[PDB]
């Protein structure tokens, strides 16, 4: 019964590859690569939205800590909740339909989110996103696989991989081109404001928006259909491929010969189906779960977590690193000026990263200062006048204030600490959050920069690795992958100035990537039919959550030591490599 | 009813009642020019006002009924000097027995003490931190009902607030002489401000406390914020009690321009002791006589009047241009001989229809006598607009609750000390 199952199964699995082998690669492989390679390079897009947009969103509205911190995971749950959802459907809907559904919901979501002033509504927008695009990489490589002879399947999958890094390299260029324009303040509706960075979402979510026009064009996976009982359909498909191939080879007479497929025999009312659905999907899951995959799901589960884990965690701690450096220099850079006496003058100025200590100022008139970094601490000041004051990581510790004016000033509650204020008067207080919002400037270009760098040193990697991934294989190439990152996570120790953390991520960046086509290509591989979209979802969405958990214990651990990311990441990466040395070969076997 | 009631008269202080009690007064006890009654105490021993009762009169019984009535303004207090500084204002002990009268900061203080020194205390807290307050600086009638056989009450403004038994206290001998001086305060630039105090034999119930508390308020004269009597010629800050966080501005000069509700006001700070919100932003509204028959500029009930409105230290006019779309008619500033027969003239309102006291209201009209509407806002496209509408006497004729029509004048204060 379960044995002439099997049978049947692997007899439809080499008369499939013998059909492929007749219809040849060409011309529908590669549209059918580019389309989907637009449907990963939004996925490669979307993961750098909130980064790039922080610095503005905080200010424009008012951002505390804890909420620019699950902003800042917000995708990565999006995406685990839409990886294993659309991954699953995939098997009872096809491919094709998931993946529009998908991204549609990306692309509506994002438009959306362009225009939402609120933080709680654009964190729910912006998680959805996430639930959109995260079905784009399971589906997409499970629905390449599809059309793909075994001949050279490992470096036709890893070819679709460039993706990813045209979609960050996107995202940088766009962001350097558009948020810099802070001075656009574009006014529909009084009380909404439309800034530069919305715009930079805006176009951010154009290639999704690609992606589903794109996709439209092509026809859903001859080999979905003959799992659930459709034959015609398929035999379609592949006729449609045949033609499409043999019209672009110069030969457009021959015709196609296959006239019958082996087929797997197939054994309110929206509600009833409703159900009907999500039993099949928990079937085909714990199926993945089954006496036949059991170890080979389990030790695709510790690598996907143990990469992903580390993975994420080195790429967020190098910019924090990079940060934290910057400003240690600018501490160290401040200027303290202890003791003053300043009397009967009116003195402006724009003072940045200062102390002010032990001073004592009498009638003073400040009119239009910027203060950004300014400190002033156990002073006095005695029918002093403040007009027209603004304010940018600026206190006032230990301050008594007798009799002093604060006219149009944006000198908030929270900036004076530990104050005393007798008979002073607040007048027309700006307009502002009502707690620090800080500020970025000219960094956001450097980042950018840096970026840009991070997503071109990939770029070697997937070269190497799309070329020699069916003359080496996919275990020695994960192998090898992993075991230079944990070489790499070891070089981390010899790294303290910016420029140093620079060559560090391009280094890291450089040498994991072919590791992850490898292991891209091997899950693909390593699963049926049936449950490819399934098994491939549930592993990405792991993959997320490892995500989320390695961002979190990597940026808590940002300037206190460099051992703890050292060796957790080095740790991981020792395990991922152990657990993927013993999964079985697939190079050279039919997709089974 | 009344045993003891201090009221003016000619170039001295009497007593209403047929008893005659003597009445010294030291030489440093001021009044005031308009309400020259209300008298005023400051923290100096020559600050003397003393009354002499009669001995028939003599607070020595047993079961005895007594009670108080008076009104009392008492300044802001600003620094932390006046923490914990109890001080009694009113003195009736002798050889450590009778009733007094303390104060505290933010607190009213009724104390009573019999001949085994027994202290029984009546209080009255009102915050110092607030936005807007109904106490601070402004004239409070605090009347006290003493009931030997139950317990004493706390009246304020004809409310209750706070009661304790005094069923322990057995016999009190009160001084057969009143005291009425500040003791017992460190501030030496401290005062307060009492006025209409008088005594009863019995114990007033709260029908009886409430006539007194109206027909000694003056219904037919209106009251400026601080309680006082609302004068022409003088400049007064403009509070919207229904929004009284905005404060009357302009940004035009003319019938194109408009006075509209700015916001939000400022604040004065003295750390851990005042944080109130300025009332000294906005424009000011001088009020002038029109058809006044008083001699006087104290502003009574029913006075058609003119304001004016001073803007960049000039003054205007309030005028309206009656044909207009809709049923409010927007409130415009118009120089004063180029107003041409837009409607001006407006009826300031003291008590309702029936008689019953309220807020300063006023009442526009044209020159036929026609009722535009009570002076108020409405909101045009997130702004809030000075608007003349019916719609305010259509509430009063339904007996609803009007939004917007009351206001309150600031005047400049020396017991507010806010710097403009
Ligand atoms: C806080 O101010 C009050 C009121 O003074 C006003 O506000 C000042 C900021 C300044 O602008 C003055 O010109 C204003 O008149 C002070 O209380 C009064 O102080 C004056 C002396 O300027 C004195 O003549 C009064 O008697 C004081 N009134 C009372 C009831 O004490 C107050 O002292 C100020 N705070 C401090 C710590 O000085
Ligand atoms: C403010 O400072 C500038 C120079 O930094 C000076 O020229 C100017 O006069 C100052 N402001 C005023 C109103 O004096
Ligand atoms: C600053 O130091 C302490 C508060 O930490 C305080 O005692 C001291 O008086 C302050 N300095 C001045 C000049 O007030």
């Amino acid at each position: 019964g379960e044995a002439q199952r099997r049978k049947e199964r692997e007899e439809l699995a080499q008369q499939y590859e013998a059909i492929l082998r007749e219809c040849g690669h060409g011309r529908f492989q590669w549209t059918l690569y580019f389309v989907l390679g637009l449907a990963l390079m939004a996925d490669g897009v979307e993961v750098f939205v909130v980064g790039f947009v922080l610095p503005s969103a905080e200010k424009d509205m008012c951002l505390s800590d804890s909420n620019k911190g699950m902003l800042g995971l917000i995708v990565y749950l999006g995406m685990m909740v839409g990886a294993f959802l659309w991954g699953g459907l995939a098997d009872r809907l096809g491919r094709r339909q998931c993946l529009l559904i998908s991204l549609s919901v990306n692309s509506v979501f994002a438009f959306f989110s362009s225009f939402v002033q609120g933080y709680g509504t654009f964190l729910f927008c912006r998680l959805l996103s996430g639930v959109g695009i995260g079905g784009s990489i399971p589906i997409v490589f499970s629905y390449f696989s599809e059309f793909l002879a075994q001949e050279k399947r490992g470096e036709h999958l890893s070819w679709l991989c460039m993706f990813w890094m045209i979609g960050g390299v996107y995202a940088a260029a766009m962001a350097w081109a558009i948020i810099p324009h802070y001075g656009w303040s574009f006014q529909m509706g009084s009380a909404y404001q439309f800034h530069s960075w919305r715009v930079f979402v805006l176009v951010c979510a154009f290639p999704s928006v690609f992606a589903i026009g794109a996709l439209t064009t092509q026809p859903e996976s001859p080999r979905f259909f003959l799992e659930n009982g459709k034959h015609d359909e398929a035999w379609m498909v592949l006729k449609q491929v045949h033609d499409t191939n043999m019209r672009a080879k110069g030969h457009p007479e021959r015709v196609f010969s296959v006239t019958h497929i082996k087929t797997i025999h197939q054994e309110q009312r929206w509600g009833v189906r409703a159900l009907s659905l999500g039993g099949q999907v928990w079937g085909n899951f714990l199926s993945c779960f089954g006496p036949e995959y059991r170890r080979i799901t389990l030790m695709m589960m510790g690598v996907w977590f143990t990469m992903s884990f580390s993975y994420y965690g080195l790429t967020v701690w190098f910019p924090d690193m990079i940060r934290h450096l910057q400003a240690v220099d600018y501490a160290s850079r401040t200027k303290v000026f202890p003791g003053e006496r300043v009397e009967h003058v009116t003195f402006n100025f724009t003072l940045e990263n200062q102390i002010h200590r032990g001073g004592q100022y009498f009638n003073d008139k400040f009119i239009g200062l910027r203060l950004k970094s300014v400190s002033f601490e156990d002073s006095l000041f005695e029918e002093c006048y403040f007009e027209d004051v603004t304010s940018s990581n600026t206190f006032f510790r230990n301050c008594t204030f007798i009799n002093t004016v604060f006219y149009n000033t944006d000198l908030f509650e929270y900036k004076f600490v530990n104050s005393r204020l007798i008979n002073s008067t607040f007048l027309h207080n700006k307009e502002g959050c009502p707690l620090d919002v800080t500020g970025t400037g000219e960094g956001a270009y450097m980042v950018y920069f840096v970026s840009f760098l991070g997503t071109l040193a990939v770029l070697p990697g997937n070269i190497v690795s799309a070329l020699l991934m069916d003359k080496i294989g996919r275990l020695r190439m994960l192998a090898g992958s992993s075991v230079m990152s944990c070489v790499s996570c070891f070089f981390l120790s010899f790294g303290n100035s910016e420029s140093a953390m620079i060559a560090l991520l391009c280094l890291f960046g450089g040498v994991s990537i072919a590791s992850w086509n490898a292991l891209d290509v091997l899950t693909v591989e390593l699963y049926p039919s049936d449950k490819r979209t399934t098994a491939f979802g549930f592993l990405n969405a792991l993959c997320k959550l490892a995500a989320v958990l390695g961002i979190s214990i990597f940026t808590s651990f940002v300037g206190i030591t460099k051992a703890a990311p050292i060796l957790f990441a080095s740790a991981a990466l020792a395990l991922g490599s152990s657990l993927a040395l013993k999964l079985p070969e697939t190079r050279g076997q039919v997709l089974q | 009813t009344s045993i003891l009631s201090i009221v003016y008269k000619k170039d001295d202080l009497i007593d209403l009642s047929r008893y005659g009690a003597k009445i010294n007064i030291g030489d440093r006890v001021y009044y005031d020019s308009i309400d020259k009654n209300q008298i005023k105490l400051i923290n100096l021993e020559s600050s003397t006002i003393e009354v002499i009762l009669k001995n028939a009169i003599v607070y020595n019984s047993m079961y005895e009924n007594f009670s108080t009535s008076f009104w009392i303004k008492i300044p802001k207090y600003f620094s932390k000097i006046n923490l914990n500084n109890e001080y009694t204002i009113i003195n009736c002990i002798e050889n450590n027995s009778g009733w007094k009268v303390s104060l505290n900061y933010g607190e009213i203080i009724w104390t009573l003490q019999d001949n085994k020194q027994n202290i029984q205390r009546v209080v009255f807290k009102y915050s110092q931190m607030v936005n807007i307050s109904d106490y601070i600086n402004r004239w409070i009638f605090v009347t006290i009902t003493n009931n030997r056989l139950t317990k004493s009450k706390i009246y304020i403004n004809g409310r209750l607030i706070d009661q304790k038994p005094i069923s322990n206290l057995g016999n009190i001998h009160a001084s057969n002489k009143i005291m009425f001086k500040l003791d017992g305060c460190r501030d030496p630039r401290r005062y307060i401000m009492i006025k209409y105090f008088n005594l009863f034999d019995k114990e007033l119930n709260e029908k009886e406390i409430k006539d007194l508390y109206d027909s000694q308020s003056n219904s037919g004269i209106l009251k400026d914020f601080w309680g006082n009597y609302l004068q022409y010629d003088k400049p007064y800050y403009m509070l919207n009690l229904f929004d009284p966080n905005k404060y009357v501005d302009v940004n035009n000069i003319g019938i194109r321009g408009y006075m509209y509700l700015k916001g939000p006001r400022g604040s004065v700070v003295t750390t851990n002791i005042y944080l109130n919100s300025t009332l000294y932003e906005g424009t000011k509204f001088i009020i002038k006589k029109y058809a006044s028959g008083n001699e006087d500029n104290i502003v009574r009930n029913n006075d058609r009047v003119y304001i004016n409105v001073v803007v960049k230290n000039k003054e205007y006019r309030l005028a309206t241009n009656a044909s207009q779309a809709g049923v409010e008619k927007i409130l415009s500033a118009l120089e004063i001989p180029d107003v041409g027969n837009l409607s001006q003239v407006v009826v300031m309102k003291s008590k309702d229809d029936q008689g019953i006291r309220n807020k300063c209201k006023m009442n526009l009209q044209d020159n036929n006598g026609n009722d535009i509407g009570f002076i108020g806002f409405h909101l045009y496209d997130n702004i809030a607009k000075l608007v003349a509408s019916n719609w305010y006497n259509r509430q009063v004729g339904k007996a609803s609750r009007t939004f917007g029509c009351s206001w309150e004048f600031i005047p400049v204060d020396d017991g507010w000390g806010e710097s403009s």
